[PDB]
């Protein structure tokens, strides 16, 4: 039960967890794209939906790192709605939408 | 309509935090559930507008790639 | 080698601050001098890589325009 | 005597000069020349990017309840790429010397 055999099993576990996360994102992305397709009466390829799902998975990485950095900038270990508003600071459009939903 | 589950978004964010003590408030988590939704829908609808501007019959990856750069600059 | 003068960078920034009270520390200013140089060098280096990919004689504005979205994503 | 060129005109020309020298260094290093129009476009881009840097720095300072922008604010501007972040986090230390 060597160290290299243990490392391989742990990598397999990390890999399959990431894959399950990617699957779950792909599921919801498929659902949203299906609502868009019906509403706009425009079909999406299967490759387009996969590309959107891989993009959404990556975007989470940038959202999470930024949020953590913004919280810590303010000496907080707990991410709050002001950190989330900072993500949307370049787009007045997006900031108003997010600020709206925060008043709930 | 559909949307991301809170618990999935939490796991996606935690997959990436550098620090184990980092946590996300309940309200902040709900806002990120909405933000990820708007990100996906923006990508899809922009893809639709591009395919239409090209007299295309479906949104292919070739149309999606033209919209992604401005999309990521907005988000 | 070449670099931005701190006085110039101070003026550039102060043109855009939303609030009249906003000040910049002396170290932050010096670090901004370095950051702005990095932005310009990155633009230039990406423009060269794009001109090489297109088998050009020089970097022309059309090459630069292609790399701008990705440059802006990094800054 | 009356000033001849207006305030932002003079700032854009000073940026243009430095951008020109930086692009001259890249052209020697990378072995490829830049058109005059490319250099002007990079200078205009640089001038425009200071608006975004400035406004971020100010929001970032305000997030930490500060009105004076510090090196922590500036480091946050470089955060997206680890190579940029390490390069700017480095240069921050060299200034301290």
């Amino acid at each position: 039960g060597s160290m290299e055999e243990e490392a391989e099993t742990e990598e397999q576990q990390r890999f399959s967890y990431q894959q399950r996360l990617k699957a779950a994102v792909h599921y919801t992305v498929g659902c949203l794209c299906e609502e868009v397709a019906l509403d706009k009466e425009m079909q999406f390829s299967k490759q387009t939906i996969a590309a959107i799902s891989e993009l959404t998975f990556r975007q989470c990485e940038n959202f999470a790192k930024d949020l953590e950095m913004f919280a810590r900038h303010a000496k907080r270990t707990t991410i709050n709605t002001e950190d989330v508003k900072l993500l949307a600071r370049r787009s007045n459009s997006l900031l108003k939408y997010i600020t709206d939903k925060s008043e709930e | 309509g559909s949307g991301f589950r809170k618990e999935l978004v939490s796991r996606l964010l935690h997959l990436h935090f550098k620090d184990d003590k980092t946590k996300v408030s309940g309200d902040a988590l709900q806002l990120m559930v909405e933000l990820l939704k708007v990100f996906v829908v923006e990508a899809a609808v922009r893809g639709v507008r591009q395919a239409q501007a090209e007299d295309a019959l479906r949104v292919d990856v070739d149309q999606l790639e033209k919209v992604l750069p401005q999309l990521l600059l907005d988000f």
